[PDB]
């Protein structure tokens, strides 16, 4: 499906809004991207 | 989709199209009694396996 993430995923003002959600890695797992 | 080989289908089982060999991590033959009528399986996963 088509699409903020302004201005940058890692600096959002609206962390909730962008659907790149921050996660930790888990054990016997690798990073998710 | 797919296909019996028993008595046939109009349509042709097409559910991949790579003509080389892709990177595989596991491929085994496994051989099921075949007079059977009910087959039960588990799949679950934990820390990646
Ligand atoms: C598991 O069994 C299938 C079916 O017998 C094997 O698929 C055959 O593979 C050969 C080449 O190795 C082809 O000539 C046959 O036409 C295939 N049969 C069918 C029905 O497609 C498969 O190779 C076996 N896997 C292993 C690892 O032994
Ligand atoms: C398959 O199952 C039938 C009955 O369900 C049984 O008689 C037969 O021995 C089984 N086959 C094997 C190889 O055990």
């Amino acid at each position: 499906k088509y699409r903020s993430c302004l201005p940058d995923p890692i600096s959002t003002y609206s962390p909730n809004t962008c659907p790149q959600k921050k996660v930790v890695v888990g054990i016997g797992e690798h990073c998710p991207g | 989709h797919t296909v019996c080989k028993s008595k046939g289908s109009i349509r042709n089982e097409s559910w991949h199209i790579d003509s080389s060999e892709p990177l595989c991590l596991f491929k085994k033959n496994f051989t099921y009694n075949v007079s059977a009528d009910w087959l039960y399986f588990h799949f679950y996963q934990e820390r990646g396996v």
